[PDB]
C-alpha cells in the first residue's frame, strides 16, 4: 500500500 | 536477507495540453509489482507481477481511489511549487518521490525512504532518524516549516513502521517463490577484426536475471582494467538482461586471454576463451 | 536537465533471415518527455512498442523501445531520439557485433 502523501 | 517495499511517484505538468500525468509505481525489491497511470478516463491500479493477481476486487478498489487522491494532491503541489520558485505558468515541471521501507529478516525497519525531488533535483527528504527533514533550498524550507507544524514526520513514521512493513510482509508471502527466481548467464566469446594485427575479443553474457553481473578479462594471470571496454547491462526485454566486455588483443594471441563471468545464479564463476571452429 | 544514453541491440544474437527483436534502450535523461523512433534504411518503422516509463535512485528516466525485425546482411537500422536536452535529435545505428 502506497502512503497517502501530504501536500508540500 | 533484507527486503524493501518502495513507491516511485511521478507528477508531470503540461500546460495547455491537459491535466498533469501522475504515476505510482510499486516495487518489492526492485521488481515492479504494481502500477497506476493517470492517462485514462477511468484510471486503475494494476498488477505488474502475476502473483499480485491473488489480491481481491477490494484491494484494487481501495488502492485506485487512494492513488486518485494522491494525484489530486500532487496537482495542487505542482501549482504550489510555481508559487515558491516564482516560475511562469507555461513550463512543464516534474515532482518525483521515492517512498517506502527496507526491513531486515528479523522484521525490523532498517531504513525508511521519503525522498522528494523537483525537476530532477533533491527537494526534501526524511532523515535516518525518521523524525526530521533535510531541505535542499529556500523553497523546500517552506515545505519543512509546514510539515513541522502538522507533525508530518510522525504520521510518516507510523506508515513506515506500520502499514509499509505490514504490507511488505503480506506481499512477500504472495510472491516470494517468484522474486527469488534466478537465471544463470550463458557466455560466449566473439572475434572481430581491427586495423592490421589487432583483434577484438568480446565476452558476452546473456539471458541472466537479476541484472547484477561482473565481466572481466584476464591475461596470463592478472586482470585487464585500463584498456577493457564494456557496456551498461541492458534488458533483453523478456525479463532477462545482457552484457558484454571486450578487449583488443594481438592477432594470433587470442587463445592467451580469459574471460570470467561472475553472477549469483552460477554454482561458480564461468571461465571461457575464444573458440575458433 | 540530462542528456540520454542510447543502446541499440537485438534481443537474441542476430542471424540473417531469423526473426528477432530490436531494442532501443534510452536511459539517463531528464525531463521525462522524449521522442524515440526506430528507422529502417532511413525510414520510420511504423509499429514500435514502448515500455512504461520509470526512473532511478538519481531521478533520471528510462524506457525500452522495441520492434520486431528480421536481420539481413545489408539492412541498416537505427534509433533516433528527440529530447529537450539536445539541440538536435540523436541517431544511433545498430551494430550487430555490439
Amino acid at each position: 500500500r502506497a502512503y497517502i502523501f501530504a501536500n508540500i | 536477507g533484507p527486503h524493501s517495499l518502495r513507491y516511485f511517484v511521478t507528477a508531470v505538468s503540461r500546460p495547455g495540453l491537459g491535466e498533469p500525468r501522475y504515476m505510482e509505481v510499486g516495487y518489492v525489491d526492485d521488481t515492479e509489482f504494481v502500477r497506476f497511470d493517470s492517462d485514462a478516463e477511468n484510471p486503475r491500479y494494476e498488477p505488474r507481477a502475476r502473483w499480485m493477481e491473488q489480491e481481491g476486487p477490494e484491494y484494487w478498489e481501495r488502492e485506485t481511489q487512494k492513488a486518485k487522491g494522491n494525484e489530486q494532491s500532487f496537482r495542487v503541489d505542482l501549482r504550489t511549487l510555481l508559487g515558491y520558485y516564482n516560475q511562469s505558468k507555461g513550463g512543464s515541471h516534474t515532482i518525483q518521490v521515492i517512498s517506502g521501507c527496507e526491513v531486515g529478516s528479523d522484521g525490523r525497519l532498517l531504513r525508511g525512504y521519503q525522498q522528494y525531488a523537483y525537476d530532477g533535483c533533491d527537494y526534501i527528504a526524511l532523515n535516518e532518524d525518521l523524525k526530521t527533514w533535510t531541505a535542499a533550498d529556500m523553497a523546500a524550507l517552506i515545505t519543512k516549516h509546514k510539515w513541522e507544524q502538522a507533525g508530518e514526520a510522525e504520521r510518516l513514521r507510523a506508515y513506515l513502521e506500520g502499514t509499509c512493513v505490514e504490507w511488505l510482509r503480506r506481499y512477500l508471502k504472495n510472491g516470494n517463490a517468484t522474486l527469488l527466481r534466478t537465471d544463470s548467464p550463458k557466455a560466449h566469446v566473439t572475434h572481430h577484426s581491427r586495423p592490421e594485427d589487432k583483434v577484438t575479443l568480446r565476452c558476452w553474457a546473456l539471458g541472466f536475471y537479476p541484472a547484477d553481473i561482473t565481466l572481466t578479462w584476464q591475461l596470463n594471470g592478472e586482470e585487464l582494467i585500463q584498456d577493457m571496454e564494456l557496456v551498461e547491462t541492458r534488458p533483453a526485454g523478456d525479463g532477462t538482461f545482457q552484457k558484454w566486455a571486450s578487449v583488443v588483443v594481438p592477432l594470433g594471441k587470442e587463445q592467451y586471454y580469459t574471460c570470467h563471468v561472475y553472477h549469483q545464479g552460477l554454482p561458480e564463476p564461468l571461465t571461457l576463451r575464444w573458440e575458433p571452429p | 536537465q540530462k542528456t540520454p544514453q542510447i543502446q541499440v541491440y537485438s534481443r537474441h544474437p542476430p542471424e540473417n533471415g531469423k526473426p528477432n527483436i530490436l531494442n532501443c534502450y534510452v536511459t539517463q535523461f531528464h525531463p521525462p518527455h522524449i521522442e524515440i523512433q526506430m528507422l529502417k534504411n532511413g525510414k520510420k518503422i511504423p509499429k514500435v512498442e514502448m515500455s512504461d516509463m520509470s526512473f532511478s535512485k538519481d531521478w533520471s528516466f528510462y524506457i525500452l523501445a522495441h520492434t520486431e525485425f528480421t536481420p539481413t546482411e545489408t539492412d541498416t537500422y537505427a534509433c533516433r531520439v528527440k529530447h529537450d536536452s539536445m539541440a538536435e535529435p540523436k541517431t544511433v545505428y545498430w551494430d550487430r557485433d555490439m
